């Protein structure tokens, strides 16, 4: 049962990041080149086809505590979106609905995370929702 | 149940005998997980600074190579703005004979040895190659401003 530190596992997810994973659909990487602490991340998401999130780049922000990957990480939406689970109004992601965050295994990493919101775009509750004009983003 | 004979070992012995200059403590929840201090060397401009390094000895250890980074902003052509290095003897030439102790030192001495000229070296070296006494001013500045704390 040995685990691998939180900043060596961040480590690892800043190179997997950078080598891309599959069709490129979700991106990660961090916020600021010089943060030692590896604690903010930007995160993007390609809108999923055949909903009405379809052709849309999502920005978010992703930030790892100090006791990631024990705990999930926090996450919110910069590019506005309309989504359960998303605070319409501040794009905070809350844990409790979002089940890869309320069921958080230590074995997950923000590009799970990101999959997950992109697999729940497709959701039937919420590929149909109007959404916002394309672009906005929240305050803060 | 525990932790390798090996490890057991290297562990206790540098508490017993520490590399002068070197301060590594073990993790307070990871026995594989070391937290070190690196004293800038003698007659470099990271000297009268401290630098820490974190340490992690992987499941496969000493199979596979410890893992380390800094985590003191320092200024210098083979360690870069997160903390990393490209040691020689941490990839291509790492061996289970060599042990921590051989790392950290070879760390020190990096330090007291900046290579700009490394295939690998950061965005840092062409200031090193082309201006070095302004380039070690700079190291000596980022010494001030953040290791001496
Ligand atoms: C390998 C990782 C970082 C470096 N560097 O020279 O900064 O080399």
């Amino acid at each position: 049962g040995v685990k691998v530190p939180r900043n060596f596992r961040l480590l690892e997810e800043l190179e997997e990041g950078q080598k891309g994973v599959g069709d490129g659909t979700v991106s990660w990487g961090l916020e600021d080149d010089e943060d030692m602490t590896l604690t903010r991340w930007t995160g993007m998401i390609i809108g999923p086809p055949r909903t009405n999130y379809e052709n849309r780049i999502y920005s978010l922000k992703v930030e790892c505590g100090p006791k990631y990957p024990e705990a999930p990480p926090s996450v919110r939406f910069v590019t506005k979106i309309n989504m359960n689970g998303i605070n319409n109004s501040s794009g905070m992601v809350d844990a409790r609905s979002i089940p890869v965050l309320a069921k958080w295994q230590n074995s997950y990493s923000i590009k799970v995370v990101l999959q997950e919101l992109r697999r729940l775009m497709m959701s039937k509750e919420n590929m149909k929702l109007p959404q916002p004009p394309e672009g906005q983003t929240y305050n803060n | 149940a525990g932790l390798p004979r090996r490890i057991i070992k290297e562990t206790q012995r540098l508490l017993a005998e520490p590399v002068p200059g070197i301060k590594a403590e073990p993790d307070e929840s990871n026995a594989r997980y070391f937290h070190v201090v690196i004293a800038g060397p003698q007659d470099s401009p990271f000297e009268g600074g401290t630098f820490k390094l974190e340490l992690f000895l992987p499941e496969e250890y000493p199979m596979a190579a410890p893992k380390v980074r800094f985590m003191t902003k320092i200024y210098h052509p083979n360690v870069d703005k997160l903390g990393r290095i490209c040691l020689d003897i941490l990839k291509d030439k790492w061996s289970p004979a060599l042990q921590i102790r051989t790392v950290l030192l070879s760390i020190q001495a990096l330090l007291s040895a900046p290579n700009p000229d490394d295939p690998l070296a950061n965005d840092v070296a062409e200031q090193w190659k082309t201006n070095e006494a302004q380039a070690i001013e700079t190291a000596r500045a980022w010494t001030r401003l953040y290791a001496m704390n």
